[PDB]
RNA sequence: UAAUUGCGAUAACGAACGAGACCUUAACCUACUAAAUAGUGGUGCUAGCGCUGGUUAUCCACUUCUUAGAGGGACUAUCGGUUUCAAGCCGAUGGAAGUUGAGGCAAUAACAGGUCUGUAUGCCCUUAACGUUCUGGGCGCACGCGCGCUACACUGACGGAGCUUGGCCGAGAGGUCUUUCCGUCGUGCUGGGGAUAGAGCAUUGUAAUUAUUGCUCUUCAACGAGGAAUUCCUAGUAAGCGCAAGUCAUCAGCUUGCGUUGAUUACGUCCUGCCCUUUGUACACACC
């Protein structure tokens, strides 16, 4: 085969992607170009695993920096930010 | 005394998943626009056997209806409509989210670009087999457009670590912005290359 | 009481609706309508005509759906509520007419000639 | 099913006894523990003959298989109302000439000729190939209307 | 609104809500039967704890019961399960479900929830509806 | 269960009359007669109840051999006509049994 | 003279001599086609 | 390889000698793969058909021959 | 025009027969006449907190379910169009249009088709034998051909969740006192695929080894979507999920029907089968 990485959970546990680098670069940097982007498009462009992007979104959610909506196939949209309304 | 569905307490109520409007959508191409009906849909579905009738303007069509149906199908095998609607429901939302514009309008834009000017049927006559270039016939442009866009989305899903809805959005946006990365536009530009030349 | 049942149909599933006019709460299988039904965008289809009309509180729709494939159902349920009103207000005749409706297809499953693999589907060899 | 099963044995057994015999047609009607058995035969003499056994014997002959009950039976003699619509004599008369012979082509024409005089609207005779012991031509011939199908 | 809601919510949001209430019961003894492979081919128990094997099987069966009844060991088994004829290369699934059903049904008898007929099947009791309906009370408020 | 009506009080009534034929046209007619008799007699019984259908339709290659399409073709429908009386007198049993129009109609008086 | 057994199993007509057959009615599977025209049983007259 | 609450020791009176069951060896891995290698010779010293086929060398439990085995050899 | 189908001409005037009509029924409409299997209302037992709904109750009604009949059959009287003339073409309404849809009622005669072993009769073998009643064994296979069945994997794979029992009780298989959401997946020849192998357990049967089925358990086989190439199908049809009937002591699925899922293309004759006319013909069991 070809080979093979990003690769999770072991990378998720260790500092290298969880700490700052992945959440700030990947998830947070993308958002200024598009206000919302889907969780699955975001997986594919970043080259980040679906499971891997999912915990990171969840940490961010808690923070209140991002806001998800839903759909069953653990698809949905991911939005950062937003407003005065 | 109520309780009931939450929508707006009303107005004219836009349906189409309840999320988006159809009337705003423009088909730029004057020729194309005629065939593409969007004077009054939603997204529910329907069959109706309108019949093939030819030469003049043939039948009714919804662009969306055609798109869901191609997805279930192509391909190959063993796809159900509950999942097939679902993926589109999400796809429309991904597309809107990427563009910041009405998902139907992007769909239109994709289809109008991917639909070639001309095609290349294969005719045997005398001792040999020629291609002289052939009519597009306005529904067939549409059908081909959707099919091409639909194969591309499938091809990506299969190969790469992606759910369909995103592959379908990506392939559609990319066509909708005239980039050769999309399967659909690349084939359009090929088919029109071959047809112009083979004359 | 008030009970007008004129029974539509179009595709499989049988919706009998006996309608006693009050609050706009709706039942399906005698079970509340938004909550069961879930699995929706096509469910809200029904819901249009107990909103957009400007009559909300005029219909407690009691609908009992028994039997097939969740999708087929939706057309039948609607017809019965529309015909009933058309009797009483004949002036709200432009409520059946203008809100669309009708077909069905009606053509549910077709005949089995022998040797066809599923039915006419001949099979497969030179 | 099972009431039909009762039905399901009984006629074929009537058909097999009511075969070659010189007679004419057999309806059966079944009440509880009796079988009507109406024969339309001249040759009903052979089956009948009072007390003895004979009259009983073909009917009682029904009794054993599948049907029914400690009992006696009854039998009624009958006439014919035009032989064509059902019989056994209609079959047999051609069979009796097809034994020792006669002109085969004449027999085909003749048999059609009687019933067609008697109205019929249509009569069709078909006769096996091997005429004169040759090959098999097989032969038809029909007059009038006549429609099986 | 709540009682009627036992009957009339979409099953899952009902089962999810209900399973936390079930969690309180003392019972819930699996004794090592589950361990072989209860169902088709990848059925084991460690995801069972939150709303698993066992716990959804109870929670829901109770959701089912309210609306329906009467029931039995048999009725339950394939409600859930497959066991389709095979084009003879297959399985899709083997759902057993003869062991499974028995384990769920047994616990319920101890608490006093379910009752047993002579001809009829499984009936719900006064005890059985009470717990279901009372918990439903909490459910509807969360949802809206 | 027993639709009460003297005779030292009738404690008999439970009749089921099941009439099964090949031909619908012929069966109906016999059926009609049952209904009228109950009405004349003293007390009125219910009319014809015809429930559900018995099919064997069995699909068989003739056979050549080979017969590989185009099979030749064969249908059993039939029909069960279930007639109660509201009251089973003695007189009622006798008139119906004595005069019975069944030809192919197989009529079984059943059962206390 | 002694006795014997074994090769019990299903039933077939007399009218036709082959074992293989269909039980309900009680004749063999072509005998059944001959019989099917007849009608005898409630049902089959003919045709589909 | 072996856990606390579960366990399996071979029991039976003597003999049968070969092969035996050893009470369902788990024990899976090498001991299973290397077990069947013995079980085969044992099945031969048995005189089983299953053992004679092991000696004949052919598809064991009689596969169809209308088509098949073309990748295999 | 599917139709010497019907019309208009005509050295013809008829006339049969297939087609159609006819029947079947999947569609249907039912407002109804009929009756209740059943649907639905009124009790009574609660639960939310007769108000809102679940359950069963007594033959109390009417009805889409039921079914037997009726009637509604739907078609260019009926609103419509240029037009030898009868027409074709397309459209309203309706619930579908002039072939309303199936081909299931399919003409005669042929092809030495095919059947003597799915169903008798000539006639030879022959005749207390290719009678007889079995018992044991055979439907192995270096390769070809056929049909069929499962895969290659996300529209997926896993687990849980949306003659027949009641119920104590079972690894599966069984014996009886007894009447579509969400953990999981990481697009991996694997959590794919189940081939093959091997030991061992219950039942069908007297027996399961070449010739049962179900398998606990464990070997983990090829195959990365298939060449030269093929078959059908014109919307509930292709294609896909299953089930029951028959088969049947057992048995791969045969053959076969019911429902369920549900698509694409349908102009035309632009390799093959056919039709009528047309001419030529050296053929005539017929371009083999």
């Amino acid at each position: 085969k070809k080979k093979w990485s990003k690769k999770s959970m072991k990378d998720r546990a260790q500092h290298a992607v969880i700490l700052d680098q992945e959440k700030y670069d990947r998830i947070l940097k993308e958002v200024p170009t598009y206000r919302y982007v889907s969780v699955s498009v975001l997986v594919d462009r970043l080259k980040i695993g679906g499971s891997l992007a999912r915990i990171a979104l969840r940490h961010l959610e808690k923070e209140g920096i991002i806001k998800p909506i839903s759909k069953h196939s653990k698809q949905a949209i991911y939005t950062r930010a937003t407003a005065s309304e | 005394t109520p309780i009931p569905e939450e929508v707006q307490q009303a107005q004219t109520e836009i349906k189409l998943f309840n999320k988006w409007s159809f009337e705003e959508v423009e088909v730029k191409d004057a020729s194309l626009v005629d065939y593409v009906q969007v004077r009054q849909p939603i997204f529910v579905a329907h069959t109706a056997g309108r019949y093939a009738n030819k030469r003049f303007r043939k039948a009714q069509c919804p662009i969306i209806e055609r798109l869901t149906n191609s997805l279930m199908m192509n391909g190959r095998n063993n796809g159900k409509k509950l999942k097939a609607v679902r993926i589109i429901k999400h796809t429309l939302d991904i597309i809107n989210v990427l563009t910041d514009q009405n998902p139907i309008q992007v769909v239109v834009d994709a289809i109008t670009n991917t639909g070639p000017r001309e095609d290349t049927t294969r005719v045997g006559g005398g001792g040999a087999a020629r291609r002289q270039a052939v009519d597009v016939s306005p529904l067939r442009r549409v059908n081909q457009a959707i099919a091409l866009l639909t194969i591309g989305a499938r091809e990506a899903a299969f190969r790469n670590i992606k759910t369909i809805a995103e592959t379908l959005a990506e392939e559609l946006i990319n066509a909708a912005k005239g980039s050769s990365t999309s399967y659909a536009i690349k084939k359009k530009d090929e088919l029109e290359r071959v047809a112009k030349s083979n004359r | 009481a008030v009970a007008h049942v004129k029974a539509g149909k179009g595709l499989i599933k049988v919706n009998g609706s006996p309608i006693t006019l009050v609050e706009p709460e709706i039942l399906r299988f005698k079970v509340y309508e938004p909550l069961l039904l879930v699995g929706l965008d096509k469910f809200s289809n029904i819901d249009i005509r107990v909103r957009v009309t400007g009559g909300g509180h005029v219909s407690q729709v009691y609908a009992i759906r028994q039997a097939i494939a969740k999708g087929l159902v939706a057309y039948h349920q609607k017809y019965v509520d529309e015909q009933s009103k058309n009797e009483l207000k004949k002036a709200f005749t432009s409520y059946d007419r203008t809100l669309l409706i009708a077909d069905s297809r009606r053509p549910e499953p077709k005949k089995f000639g022998g040797k066809g693999a599923r039915s006419r589907f001949q099979k497969s060899y030179r | 099913v099972a009431d039909g099963v009762f039905y399901a044995e009984l006629n074929e057994f009537f058909t097999r006894e009511l075969a070659e015999e010189g007679y004419s047609g057999v309806e059966v009607r079944v009440t509880p523990t009796k079988t009507e058995v109406i024969i339309r035969a001249t040759r009903t003499q052979d089956v009948l003959g009072e007390n003895g056994r004979r009259i009983n014997e073909l009917t009682l002959l029904v009794q054993k298989r599948f049907k029914y009950a400690p009992g006696t039976i009854v039998l009624y003699a009958e006439r014919v109302q035009d032989r064509g619509l059902s019989a056994v004599a209609q079959a047999e008369s051609m069979k009796f000439k097809l034994l020792n012979g006669l002109a085969i082509r004449r027999a085909a024409y003749g048999v059609v000729r009687y019933v067609m005089e008697s109205g019929a609207k249509g009569c069709e005779v078909v006769v096996s190939g091997k005429l004169r012991a040759a090959r098999a031509k097989a032969m038809k011939f029909a007059d009038g209307f006549l429609i099986h199908s | 609104m709540p009682g009627v809601s036992v009957r009339d919510v979409a099953a899952q949001d009902f089962i999810n809500a209900y399973a936390s209430f079930l969690q309180r019961q003392g019972k819930l003894e699996v004794p090592g039967y589950v361990d072989i492979v209860k169902t088709s081919s990848g059925n084991e128990m460690p995801p069972q704890d939150a709303e698993g094997w066992f716990y959804k099987r109870a929670a829901s069966v109770a959701r089912h019961i309210y609306m329906r009844k009467q029931v039995g060991v048999g009725k339950l088994n394939k409600l859930y399960g497959g066991a389709k004829s095979r084009g003879v290369r297959p399985y899709k699934h083997i759902d057993a479900s003869g062991s499974i059903n028995r384990k769920v049904l047994q616990a319920l008898e101890k608490i006093g929830i379910v009752e047993i007929s002579p001809k009829g099947g499984r009936r719900i009791s006064e005890n059985g509806q009470r717990d279901l309906d009372r918990i439903a009370a909490q459910t509807l408020e969360e949802d809206e | 269960v027993e639709e009460q009506e003297q005779q030292q009080q009738i404690i008999k009534i439970r009749i089921t009359l099941t009439s099964t034929k090949v031909k619908q046209l012929e069966n109906v007619s016999s059926n009609i007669v049952k209904n009228a008799e109950q009405h004349n007699l003293v007390k009125k019984g219910p009319v014809r109840l015809p429930t559900k259908v018995l099919k064997i339709s069995t699909r068989k290659t003739p056979n050549g051999e080979g017969s590989k399409t185009w099979e030749t073709y064969e249908m059993r429908i039939h029909k069960r006509y279930i007639d109660l009386e509201a009251p089973v007198q003695i007189v009622k049993r006798i008139t119906q049994i004595t005069i019975e129009p069944g030809v192919d109609v197989e009529v079984v008086v059943a059962s206390n | 003279s002694h006795p014997r057994r074994y090769g019990k199993g299903s039933r077939q007509c007399r009218v036709c001599s082959s074992h293989t057959g269909l039980i309900r009615k009680y004749g063999l599977n072509i005998c059944r086609q001959c019989f099917r025209e007849k009608a005898n049983d409630i049902g089959f007259n003919k045709f589909r | 390889q072996n856990p606390t609450h579960y366990k399996i020791p071979a029991w039976f009176l003597n003999r049968q000698n070969d092969i035996t069951d050893g009470k369902d060896y788990h024990t899976l891995a090498n001991n299973v793969e290397s077990k069947l290698r013995d079980d085969l010779e044992r099945l031969k010293k048995i005189r089983a058909h299953r053992g004679i086929r092991h000696f004949w060398g052919l598809r064991v439990r009689g596969q169809h021959t209308k088509t098949t085995g073309r990748r295999r050899a």
